[PDB]
């Protein structure tokens, strides 16, 4: 066909190539041809001529007007901050300052100062830029706090809510109960004049923050009380973050049914406002793969995380820490599914990127790389033992140690000694000793890991069954120690009767676990009977899972908001 | 295969 | 554990080892202890002295009497049947023989024999010697025909229900027509005479007849006929068979909901009374597979198949014509099954034992070998199209090119040239002219099979569907008309999802015979279009083929006898 | 694709 371009196109690169001559006037034009100017010399690769015009605050106000494009400024940003140009630190550190100078104008200039925060700390913390999203937040807190109108009661309580959010994303735990202790003294001050705000989002950034930091009981209580808070007049962002929350939150409290509709819903939501490319879909479709994930849908899990980083890996591609969160989800979930075959080239791969990213945009002592550095060591020792050269082996073996070893002091410092993260950690290091050959602390490792889960998450856990689980393969393979193992067997494959019914992915391991111990002990018909049970699992296996795509069975249209929410909250 | 899975992430 | 042999145990080897000496007196034994003793003369591996006493009608029918031991006396006489002796061809001559000799005799003695005739005739109708029952029942049905009681035209209508039966497993079809005119002769009289007979049973073998010489719109009539008058006093055997041979004129009807819950009782029916090794539910299976094998169940069609001869084999012996038939679905179902893979290892030898089992037992012309030659010629096929070495190819297609029309004579002689079996020959013809290389002869015979069976059928048929594709796949490749197979395959893509959906086995091979038609003009705006029908046909089959068999498929089942059959009558 | 119904 070989249309012309439109005299608007043309004229853009008419005033690009032109652009150094009259960067001045390009300034005042529309709100909507600036962006556009600027898109072009991203396009055209000038980022130099770029990026001098997007550091300072004022022209970078009227481009995040553009709430039309915001899925190309997101590309823009990414590209500028990997292009070596600092713009989230410097549009944080201008901002900071104008806060501090104009916090002694009028109600109006501070009201406009305020919206102008909250669009640039919403854009930020967005683009994953956490560590440059606080001096955003805490600069617009801090316009509100020094009069006691209304309206700053009530732009207070905003400018909480979502610095919580920054802080829980950057791991920035220990700041996330003080924010949540400030924001409820403001809503009760708020509450106390007659008026009431909306506490769903707190209250799902509480969820966040405790299932995060592993309180699974109180995230389900602060996930009930968000969702007794959820009215048709929120923006859809709060009831889908407040769904997908509430949804991580009911899995770790093993209700599944709950969490099904939960997700459902929330990525229905996500998917028809937002659309199929757009970041906050992609949070949707990352807590809709741990949902899978957790309850044995393995194959389709990997399918949704690949959609979920691929939305990220287009609207904002690069070295970022929300598309190094999706490798590292995605990796971990690759891990899972492909560990039946035993190659692992591309789950390290995955693994690989997102180490290679949080280590450059993070500190090394940071959270996040914790949750990434575990998932790269699962792999290595998964490739130490299917490798031949006694070398490598070792070399992957200390280098999984120094992994798990690592990770293990940061959740150790971060959270505590008793907690589901480090009883996790514990597992890891056991696990690995037993592939170390170092026996005789991996039984210490791994009751260390059983005692910590079982006193937290109960006696009766998807945790503690695989903790135990791993203690029993440590008995009855290497140890010799085969009446200790039949118990903890037992353990693991009556949890995964309770919680997952028959088509758990471990009642393989722990079926030919049984086989192995019954078969030196010479009770042979025991080996016939767990024969038989393992020829059942596997017909099992292969008839109740179905090539169904889960971006599929969402569907369109199903049970709408007031209605899911309404469920959830009388299923209790 | 003489492991179960890894725990969580 | 070393558990001591029971003294009645015992007692048979010790009589057994000395057979000679006490063989008359063995003859005065109870019926419980005279089977044993023949039982162990089979175990023993001495079947000369089995035989010994079951050329005798009088032996033999103290032995018909061990009912729970019917299963252990079939796999006897299957055994005798290979060892030899004729014991199914005396029998019948010796108790047509005695048969005539009481005609003149009173009604005491002479309904008797009736009874004798019954067990040992439906006993060689179960054994599968149909040759040979048929006699019985012919002799039998003589008796009923000499003294007017009421009671004598009760059972002129037995003998006449049976005699269909064992006509209908004979192809004997043209006989078939006249014992049905016969049957409402008494039928009709004791209508008059104050006696409704059931016309359930007798029904129900026209849904066999008119389905075998393909009259699926009389067989379909005479469906809905044999179905009203179904009754709950009626056997259980009587009623399994009214439901398999209804079930199957429901499928060729291209009626799929009705047939599948029809079936599945039948199958739940016969396993409850009978049990899961017996040669009734083992006959069900194969008519129940009919029904898998045509709704494109095809992954359990051939497990079903499997099921079922497994059943035969273990009661039925080793040459038996259920056995062949048994070997005959099970070929051609692992004939489609192996279809793109060209496993055809275990399809041929099913095939050959099928060729192997009939002919030693059943006359050179007669019609069963041209269904069982037929499959193995399509056997032979598409073995030849997948061997490298072209000096085979031309001797395979020629040994199938034997087959089909030896096969197509027997079917032209006793179904008539305008019928579906032999439509059914030419489409085969079609396809198989297109591997011998006659392109011209291949449209002949393509547009033969389409203006015959396309002319009873109608215009909407699943066998019609595939005669189409047969010459859509010719117009592809090798006439290049590739505007006659344009129309042609739109319309095998047509009737596809009407009833098999878009994932059908047969429609994976139309649409890339539209690409392959739209490639050869360079058309790509429905290619890219097809290729994505392709991923869409490649899923959402696969999404719902998981493994999964049909014998717990059925399971136990909620609906009862009659919920079955008035669900059916009324729709 | 494969052959006609027997
Ligand atoms: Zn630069
Ligand atoms: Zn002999």
């Amino acid at each position: 066909e070989w249309i012309p371009e439109t005299l608007y196109n043309t004229a853009i690169s008419a005033v690009v190539d032109n652009y150094i001559r009259s960067r001045r006037d390009i300034r005042s034009l529309p709100e909507n041809i600036q962006f556009d100017v600027y898109y072009k010399l991203y396009q055209q690769g000038r980022l130099c001529q770029l990026g001098s015009e997007f550091c300072e605050l004022e022209v970078f106000a009227k481009v995040l007007r553009a709430l039309d494009k915001r899925h190309l400024l997101h590309h823009c940003f990414q590209a500028l901050m990997d292009h070596g140009v600092k713009v989230a630190s410097v549009l944080a550190y201008s901002f900071s300052r104008r806060c501090s100078y104009i916090a002694e104008s009028d109600a109006a200039v501070k009201e406009k100062a305020i919206q102008v925060g909250f669009v640039l700390g919403g854009f930020l913390s967005d683009a994953g830029w956490y560590s440059d999203a606080e001096k955003v937040f805490l600069s617009c807190l801090q316009l509100c706090t020094l009069h006691d109108e209304m309206l700053h009661w009530f732009r207070a309580v905003e400018c909480c809510v979502r610095l919580l959010h920054v802080r829980n994303g950057n791991c920035k735990y220990h700041l996330g109960e003080e924010t949540f202790k400030l924001a409820q003294t403001y809503m009760d001050k708020l509450s106390k004049h007659g008026q009431q705000a909306n506490k769903a989002a707190l209250y799902g950034e509480l969820c966040a923050l405790l299932f995060a930091k592993s309180h699974y009981d109180e995230a389900y209580k602060w996930c009930i009380e968000a969702m007794k808070e959820i009215t048709a007049g929120l923006p859809v962002k709060v009831v889908v973050d407040v769904l997908r929350q509430a949804s991580k939150a009911c899995v770790v409290k093993r209700e599944f049914k709950k969490a099904e509709q939960l997700i459902k819903h929330a990525v229905y939501l996500a998917r028809d406002h937002f659309g199929s490319k757009h970041p906050k879909y992609s949070d949707t479709l990352l807590d809709y793969g741990f949902y899978l994930l957790n309850v044995d849908n393995i194959c389709q899990s990997v399918a949704i995380y690949q959609a979920a980083l691929d939305i990220r890996q287009s609207v904002f591609g690069g070295k970022n820490i929300h598309v190094a969160t999706a490798h590292e989800d995605l990796a971990y979930s690759s891990y899972v599914h492909q560990y039946s075959s035993g190659k692992f080239d591309n789950a390290l791969f995955h693994a690989e990127r997102a180490i290679g990213i949080i280590t450059h945009i993070l500190p090394e002592d940071h959270l996040l790389l914790a949750s990434s550095k575990r998932v790269k060591a699962l792999i290595l020792e998964e490739i130490a033992i299917d490798c031949h050269n006694k070398e490598t082996e070792q070399r992957l073996l200390q280098e999984a140690h120094d992994l798990h070893l690592s990770s293990l002091q940061l959740a150790k410092k971060a959270f505590g000694e008793f907690n589901v993260q480090t009883a996790k950690h514990y597992g890891n290091l056991g696990r690995l000793y037993q592939s170390m050959r170092k026996f005789k602390e991996a039984e210490e490792m791994h009751i260390k890991a059983i005692q910590i889960k079982e006193q937290l998450l109960g006696q009766e856990d998807y945790e503690v069954a695989l903790s135990v689980g791993h203690l029993a393969s440590l008995y009855n393979y290497d140890m010799n120690q085969y009446e200790n193992a039949e118990k903890l067997y037992l353990r693991s494959i009556a949890i995964g009767k309770k919680l997952f019914g028959e088509g758990y992915s471990g009642l393989e391991y722990d079926y030919r676990g049984l086989i192995k111990l019954y078969n030196s002990i010479g009770n042979y018909e025991k080996v016939f009977e767990y024969h038989n049970v393992l020829s059942n699992w596997n017909r099992l296996r292969d008839r109740q899972y179905s090539v169904t795509d889960a971006l599929e069975d969402v569907s369109t249209s199903p049970q709408s908001t007031e209605e899911v929410v309404q469920s959830f909250l009388i299923s209790q | 295969l003489t492991r179960n899975k890894g725990p969580a992430a």
